[PDB]
RNA sequence: GAAACUGCGAAUGGCUCAUUAAAUCAGUUAUGGUUCCUUUGGUCGCUCGACUUGGAUAACUGUGGUAAUUCUAGAGCUAAUACAUGCCGACGGGCGCUGACCCCCUUCGCGGGGGGGAUGCGUGCAUUUAUCAGUGGUGACUCUAGAUAACCUCGGGCCGAUCGCACGCCCGGCGGCGACGACCCAUUCGAACGUCUGCCCUAUCAACUUUCGAUGGUAGUCGCCGUGCCUACCAUGGUGACCACGGGUGACGGGGAAUCAGGGUUCGAUUCCGGAGAGGGAGCCUGAGAAACGGCUACCACAUCCAAGGAAGGCAGCAGGCGC
């Protein structure tokens, strides 16, 4: 390497995107954006192999280039687009609106939400911040730079901003007895309540979450949202509501509606 | 070229490392500026990320800060007599940082005189005689003078200084990296300082 | 004036080189004699000397003074302009043109 | 007894030069429950590499070995001791990796024996990237 | 904008230091408390 | 709409494994010790002092050179988001010193207490230094903001002389979508140098390293930054039977592969990640990023074309030829 790197090979991509071998070598490297490289859904990822829209990335660029689908109430031209965590993806001309949270298990839904919900989305605040005449700052999980934010926010709430205007609404504050998924690690995608969080000065602080069913689970705080106050989750959830249910439970599930079917 | 890397040298150990690929550009190094004194004169380096780094070969002025009553102010660096690191750097008068310049003592009297109202160096007998010099010392109102006798009474100045301005030139130490930012900015040798150094100049000369 | 012509193997005569034989420049960008074919790129360049002498081959001459006499050549016609003023100042400045 | 180098010995943070009618001493608590110890406070000493009163701070690890020398400048080379697990033969394998590192004139008194607990710094020298924080007396050793 | 966002902070922070010095009052009644309870 | 100027990309991808044995590399952490094109989001009348400026160049036209190449000299013509040069605005003040002068109340009177205030100088962010105070944050700042006194590289930080669609809203009045650009901030992509533990055979390798850096201290230099990285002056240190130092490898490392009762032994040039190299060494231009080789400049080895003066090289890219 003697500069930065363009091309991100098939077998190295993310594992969510749950791309095929035999398709070709490379997969979409995903352009820079507010979100990581590898904790985003890359717009042609979505479009063709989520939805089936589209069949190939060229039929991908021709929708993309109409000016269709807009990601957070703004017009994207960019196939390979990151859109992550909490992000809204409308489609004027069908009618339809997505929101970008996890499934279950390690990998993004395709979660449809109404009209009236997909105009706001929930930002992790990451730094406070004052800027060059005591202006005090926000930076939030999605790059974004919120500037005169309300005096109590701190550095793991939760601000609901307005995809119009880009300002804070109301903000659910990080304590113990609030809803939170897991965005990172093995519990990927997990619903639960704050139970605890265990103070580990100079490394990463693991914080406790309770599930509905009285499934108990650590994970560093890095990795968790504040999604609610209490029981109340701010937005609408998947199918499932993040159990995620045992293998066992899960086949009989399965066969249990098979069996059914008949 | 000039090579700054820790691969070309021994181990903890005393064994060699034989190196695993040649000299990389990040691994830089360029020559020494060395500035003189004299007309100013500066040389721009484009360096690593496009930004810019000024080489000050030559420096006349430098901004000196009198520091126990916050008059800092634009001089002309003078000479240099004495270098911690190097005595080779007093012959050829480099203009490197933490090392004891002269400077012109006039800007310092000019302030003192016009914020005390009192005269400093201007030896006993001094002809005061364009007499703007006694419209900076006298011809006020009431109030005013009142608050210029307010403020004479702490300007008792340390002896060690009051000799240095009545000979005309101060010694000061600089501050910043003039070879990098292209300045001679300093701060005025004081109290413990000035008498560690006064020393040091002294025991050397001989 | 002598505008300066090649040496007699095509080498040109390279302004203020100040010699009359033949000798090798490393010419960047922003020099005669040469052009780069990518960004910052630098090449030696056998170039002829600047002081004209016996061998070369040609020699570029341009009339600085029209003389006493007239050329059968040359003088006699006048080529026209191509092109004129694109810029809306260069032609207010050659008409002589008023503000409004 | 202090500026014994060529160049003026000063904490650079405190001005010494306040023009009146005792020295102040710059220092700091340098986090992980570490009791920023009395002669960093009541000590006359100047040092760029003294965790409490210089320009060094402790991020990373928090490692601990036993002095082994003493015998250069304001630095000392402590002995870590490990077992390494040698896995074809279900047994172990005693090692060792002593490191130089930096002692400031605050712990007055070391003997070579003493546990030291060290904090990663940034590299201060060649060899030298930890910092000693505190000293525990070997076995006994009051008299 | 530079001049409305600065006038509605104005007001949201001086309601906020309001609470906190509602607060301020309680701190010293609670010194008052341990004084004479 | 060819050409040409400008902008961007050419640092990725591909190929091979010669080097390289705490090196590479793997897990784990650090940047509170740094740089960063692009993207996304902030900023961009915060500064108190022109209804559009300037002189060159290409393509083009024409005149030529030597045998030769992606060589190019000379003339005349013309552009810019190339290259330079620069207002007006908002803009009336505000704040900080300076301070004529002024009126007031008290001491009969001086003195005293506070008030207004001419003239002048300074002002914004970034940049370099010195001093003072203790809005938000960290386990911890010499952090971030704030205050005062100056600075400001002529090889020069910013504070739009730019382009396209829609055409509008009252007495020659009167503004929305975008493209492009930019000092600084965060973000994304990284990169870089560090932390802890880990590698094959060898004693016919037992002592090794250092006054030309070996291990430390102080102050500099240089670098994107921390550091013997390198200067100068000091100190006598660092490593070793727990195998240092030296030597060998048909040694690039790892994920992995073959074989297997349970242990294990052998392999891993080879499509994924990381590294190194472009015939052998060395040096650099341009750029955010290169010590780049489908970039340039030397020398060493080889080697093509010569009107004999000179010109041009780099398959461990895809094919293919000789040699082996």
């Amino acid at each position: 390497a003697r500069g930065p790197k363009k091309h991100l090979k098939r077998v190295a991509a993310p594992k969510h995107w749950m791309l095929d071998k035999l398709t070709g070598v490379f997969a979409p490297r995903p352009s820079t954006g507010p979100h990581k490289l590898r904790e985003c859904l890359p717009l042609i990822i979505f479009l063709r192999n989520k939805l089936k829209y589209a069949l190939t990335g060229d039929e991908v660029k021709k929708i993309c280039m109409q000016r269709f689908i807009k990601i957070d109430g703004k017009v994207r031209a960019d196939i390979t687009y990151p859109a992550g965590f909490m992000d809204v993806i409308s489609i004027d001309k069908t009618g339809e609106n997505f929101r970008l949270i996890y499934d279950t298990k390690g990998r993004f839904a395709v979660h449809r939400i109404t009209p009236e919900e997909a105009k706001y989305k929930l930002c992790k605040v990451r730094k406070i911040f004052v800027g060059t005449k005591g202006i005090p700052h926000l930076v939030t999980h999605d790059a974004r730079t919120i500037r005169y934010p309300d005096p109590l926010i701190k550095v793991n709430d939760t601000i609901q901003i307005d995809l119009e205007t880009g300002k804070i609404t109301d903000f659910i504050k990080f304590d113990t007895g609030n809803l939170c998924m897991v965005t990172g690690g093995a519990n990927l995608g997990r619903i639960g309540v704050i139970t605890n969080r265990e103070r580990h000065p100079g490394s990463f602080d693991v914080v406790h979450v309770k599930d509905a069913n009285g499934n108990s689970f650590a994970t560093r705080l890095s990795n968790i949202f504040v999604i609610g106050k209490g029981n109340k989750p701010w937005i609408s959830l998947p199918r499932g509501k993040g159990i995620r249910l045992t293998i066992a439970e899960e086949r009989d599930k399965r066969l249990a509606a098979k069996q059914s079917s008949g | 070229g000039i090579s700054r890397d820790n691969w070309h040298k021994r181990r903890k150990t005393g064994g060699k490392r034989k190196p695993y690929h040649k000299k990389r550009k990040y691994e830089l190094g360029r020559p020494a500026a060395n500035t003189k004194i004299g007309p100013r004169r500066i040389h721009t380096v484009r360096v690593r990320g496009g930004n810019k780094k000024y080489r000050a070969l030559r420096l006349d002025v430098g901004n000196f800060s009198w520091g126990s009553e916050c008059c800092t102010r634009k001089t002309r660096i003078i000479d240099v007599v004495y270098n911690a690191s190097n005595n080779e750097l007093v012959r050829t008068k480099t203009l490197v940082k933490n090392c004891i310049v002269l400077i012109d003592s006039t800007p310092y009297r000019q302030w003192y005189e016009s914020h005390y109202a009192l005269p400093l160096g201007r030896k006993k007998g001094a002809k005061l005689t364009p007499e703007e010099e006694e419209i900076l010392n006298k011809k006020r109102s009431k109030k005013i003078q009142k608050k210029y006798d307010e403020r004479k009474k702490n300007a008792k100045i340390s002896s060690l200084l009051e000799e240095q301005f009545q000979q005309g030139k101060l010694l000061a130490c600089i501050a910043s990296r003039p070879g990098q930012c292209g300045r001679a900015d300093g701060y005025v040798l004081e109290g413990k300082e000035l008498e560690f150094y006064l020393r040091k100049i002294k025991a050397r000369k001989g | 004036r002598i505008s300066g012509g090649n040496d007699k193997q095509g080498f040109p005569m390279k302004q203020g080189v100040l010699t009359h034989g033949r000798v090798r420049l490393l010419l960047s960008k922003g020099h005669s004699c040469y052009r780069p074919r990518r960004t910052g790129e630098r090449k030696r360049k056998s170039v002829r000397g600047c002081i004209v002498d016996a061998n070369l081959s040609v020699l570029n001459l341009v009339i600085v003074k029209k003389g006493e006499k007239d050329i059968p050549g040359l003088t006699d016609t006048t080529v026209p302009r191509r092109l004129g003023p694109k810029r809306a100042s260069r032609i207010r400045k050659l008409f002589n043109l008023s503000k409004e | 007894d202090i500026q014994t180098e060529r160049a003026y010995q000063k904490q650079p943070t405190i001005f010494q030069n306040k023009k009146r009618v005792k020295l102040p001493r710059y220092y700091k608590n340098i986090g992980l429950g570490f009791k920023t110890p009395k002669e960093a406070i009541e000590g006359t000493y100047i040092d760029k590499k003294c965790p409490f009163t210089g320009n060094v701070s402790i991020r990373g690890r928090i490692l601990s070995g036993v002095v082994t020398k003493m015998k250069m400048q304001r630095t000392i080379v402590i002995r870590r001791d490990y077992l390494h697990y040698i896995r074809k033969y279900n047994r172990f394998e005693k090692r060792h990796k002593n490191m130089s590192v930096h002692l400031s004139p605050c712990f007055r008194d070391v003997q070579i024996g003493d546990i030291v607990t060290v904090g990663e710094c940034r590299p201060l020298s060649k060899t030298v990237r930890f910092n000693v924080l505190k000293v525990t007396k070997a076995a006994g050793t009051k008299k | 904008k530079n001049k409305e966002e600065a006038a509605e902070y104005a007001k949201l922070l001086a309601k906020r230091m309001k609470e906190a010095k509602e607060k301020r009052q309680e701190q010293i009644a609670k010194r008052r408390r341990l004084s004479s309870l």
